[PDB]
RNA sequence: UAUAAUGGGUCAGCGACUUAUAUUCAGUAGCGAGGUUAACCGUAUAGGGGAGCCGUAGAGAAAUCGAGUCUUAAUAGGGCG
RNA sequence: GAACCCACUGUCGUUGAAAAGCCAGGGGAUGACUUGUGGAUAGGGGUGAAAGGCUAAUCAAGCCUGGUGAUAGCUGGUUCUCCCCGAAAGCUAUUUAGGUAGCGCCUCGGACGAAUACCAUAGGGGGUAGAGCACUGUUUCGGCACCGAUGCAAACUCCGAAUACCUAUGAGUACUAUCCGGGAGACAGACUGCGGGUGCUAACGUCCGUAGUCAAGAG
RNA sequence: AUAGCACUCUGCAAACACGAAAGUGGACGUAUAGGGUGUGAUGCCUGCCCGGUGCUGGAAGGUUAAUUGAUGGGGUUAGCGUAAGCGAAGCUCUUGAUCGAAGCCCCAGUAAACGGCGCCUAAGGUAGCGAAAUUCCUUGUCGGG
RNA sequence: GAUGCAGUGUACCCGCGGCUAGACGGAAAGACCCCGUGAACCUUUACUGCAGCUUGACACUGAACUUUGAUUGAGGUUCUAACUCUGUCCCGUGAUCCGGGACGAGGACCGUGUCUGGUGGGUAGUUUGACUGGGGCGGUCUCCUCCUAAAGAGUAACGGAGGAGUACGAAGGUGCGCUCAGCGUGGUCGGAAAUCACGCGUAGAGUAUAAAGGCAAAAGCGCGCUUAACUGCGAGACCCACAAGUCGAGCAGGUACGAAAGUAGGUCUUAGUGAUCCGGUGGUUCUGUAUGGAAGGGCCAUCGCUCAACGGAUAAAAG
């Protein structure tokens, strides 16, 4: 496969770009609505992690909003966009 | 066994929503001939083609 | 012995792209042409190359004017 | 041989033009005034 | 190709698209914004085991931002969503 | 010149008596001679009065086993039945030319709904057939480089069709046209008519465009 | 292949060959002997060229390998200063001053070394032979049979 | 190149002896020829490595005297203790090996290890293009213009006929201004042919370069001022298997010319060219492996050797 007939491949007559970062792959990425797998009202990284929304190797994470939420969440260490801070406000939750 | 993926390729194309990106080339080092439109032009990332589609997709399992 | 020919240059496509009567938006190519068998008229631009384009919405119409008798497209509004 | 030469901005931004020249009908060095982006103002481009 | 192009003296028996793993598509079945366990334990096709994987969000080389984002001086225009 | 060693000519034999012989002739025959028993030299090595000769009927690199089911764009073969649809031998690239990849042509599933085709009417560009000498070139006969008659041209044109191509509207007859996806095959073509190059206005010759048939179709 | 002839190497723990080494043959030999190379009894003989390649001797005038290591630039670190973005010791990244033999360049000899033998070069065939195992035209021409 | 097809001629059924005209008779997947990015062996001033030989530095490796160069360097003469002896004698010993002891001849040499320059067909792995009216030799391989090409585009042959691998800081922009060339008459050494006056017809001149398509608002020619040979873009279309290529109104920022409307994102256009990897230069609100830096990497601009067999087997290669 990719081999066609001699010429030049298209892999290969295309320059290579881009560096990978490695922070990228520690970064985790959170939906509004999952938040309700979460028991309490607390939301962290751990306990995130103990919701098994985000995987155990990872260093921070980022909410964003995506669906909706109903209950209250009180949210610590957790980055939010202003569209989720808007809707957990809504909500009745408090940051920090 | 696990399929494995065309390092080379993988260094060129990257994963959009709807299909792949990638760059142009004629831009290294031969430059100063090339207009000014050329140089803009050929500047930026484009889509690749639905014939070249299948391919990638064939060198790029995962990706 | 041998042969001093057998050399000739790839094709241009070159040619009325739009004829008469049909309708062209704005920046439509007409005529690509080596040199100036047609001349701008009302709502058409000449490029660096001689080509002609449409600078405005309309239909296109082909005439004889002049005292050279130079022909002529134009773009009616 | 056409020589290819570069104009460097004289305000220092770093900023440069290329082109060519023919070193018999222009023994000396090239200064034209044009464009520098990074001031957004005209300035002298001395050749390197 | 009747070809004077190749193969077969005849009969009986044997003789060629498989198996493991990974991935994409189609059909069908369960569940459904959720789906599913692996090794392993287990008087063992049961039951336990949630580490992990896929989907739920993109843009950007990256920092970063996020229903937006990159380019730019530009809340212009344009690319991808 | 016998024994012994050898192999120059010819006949027969060639599924032979014989996987190298017989018959009739022929050379050496005290020598660099012939021969028995035992021993040494082993494979990119040995030995060779040197022919690439010999090394167990095998030698431009012995034989046996293992890597091992080596690789083979090559040749060959591939086993029961019925129904539907149905190609190509082209372009581009290639350490390529009898291989392969993208496109073109086939089939199946999904979205879609005349946006498609034939014909009629209306609009549009051309530089071919033909013709011509006004440019370029070339040709003959005449009168003072010019002029009057006169002929020719793929790379000449003062001219110039029929066809073909593009757009719009319209009746009728036709499930057409486009997009996404699963699976391919194929990229050695042949003859005939029309317009041509090449050849000798030769070839069941060769190379192009265009249409029919064979290829894959009997009567 | 051969007797004969010539060139060249080897002073003995010889040259040369085999082997991974130990060692073995050469040889229980010692230049009149051993190894390699060419020619090939015998008679008469064996012409010219050292320009090219090789071999032999010398020169030491030029070039640089390891090694060596002068200097040059840069990273970090200390200490002053409301303010100038100043800026060292040590550690450390890199640079290549100089030293350095052979080979190569250069000079001379060597052809029974490999080789060459038409205004030009190293020089353009001495004897001997010649339609000759070498002659295309060629069944060249004359004599004999 | 027919026992088996068409027409036609001849021919009752079956043996034995003999013969070789045919069954493209039997035998051996043609050895001649061409192809496969097949094999083997041989050659060399084809490519690349190694054994062997050869040079030097360090180590094994010491001492005493001597002369000369910038505490230190290089030579020369001696010495014995490292080390050599396929030299004599003694013992193990009944012994041409070996080991130890005595003597003799040498001796910091020779020789061995590590590193390093040269040589290296002795040996080893390989390479040595395609098209082609068979192959070889010859010629060609990329780009531009005209014909073939059958009045849209496109269309082949080892078909016909020519050009390209550049040039230019003005030969670019703009304001203003001017038309060529050949002919007929008179004049200085100037006449076929020099500079200059007028007149008739007429684009037949020119446009950096080959040809075609064009050129009066001349796109041809001259002068003054100048750098738009700009930065960030870009509605829309042409061409196209891809990689690629081409035209473009208009928006924002600075600029030149012009009183002004306005013109200018190089040159009348179509050839003047090379992808990817590696490497160099300037800038960078990016990244930078515990942390602060740096090194290194990413991004923007640009540069270099080769790929002409010109979509470029590994920038290394013949018989």
């Amino acid at each position: 496969p990719g081999f066609e007939g001699g010429q030049t491949a298209i892999y290969r007559r295309l320059p290579k770009f881009g560096f990978t970062s490695q922070i990228a792959l520690k970064t985790a990425e959170v939906r509004l609505s999952e938040l309700s797998k979460v028991e309490g009202d607390i939301v962290s990284l751990e306990t995130l992690k103990a919701a098994n929304v985000v995987r155990r190797d990872q260093i921070r994470a980022r909410i964003v909003l995506s669906g909706e939420i109903t209950r209250a969440f009180t949210v610590q260490g957790v980055a939010l966009t202003k569209g989720a801070k808007a809707a957990i406000e809504a909500a009745g939750g408090k940051v920090e | 066994a696990k399929l494995k993926t065309r390092r080379g390729a993988a260094k060129r194309f990257k994963a959009t929503a709807n299909g792949f990106k990638r760059k142009q080339a004629f831009k290294r080092h031969i430059l100063t001939k090339k207009s000014a439109k050329r140089i803009r032009q050929l500047r930026g990332c484009v889509m690749v083609h639905v014939s070249d589609v299948a391919s990638v997709r064939r060198m790029c399992p995962y990706i | 012995g041998s042969t001093k020919n057998g050399r000739d240059s790839n094709p241009k496509m070159l040619g009325v792209k739009v004829y008469g009567g049909q309708t062209v938006t704005a920046g439509n190519i007409i005529v690509r042409q080596r040199g100036t068998e047609f001349h701008a008229g009302a709502n058409v631009g000449m490029g660096r190359d001689h080509t002609l384009f449409a600078t405005a919405d309309g239909v296109v119409k082909f005439e004889v004017k002049g005292q050279f008798g130079r022909r002529y497209v134009k773009v009616e509004t | 041989m056409r020589d290819k030469i570069r104009l460097v901005s004289s305000a220092g931004t770093g900023y440069f033009y290329t082109t060519t020249k023919n070193k018999r009908t222009m023994p000396e060095k090239m200064e034209i005034k044009k464009f520098d982006p990074k001031i957004r103002q005209h300035v002298i481009f001395k050749e390197a």
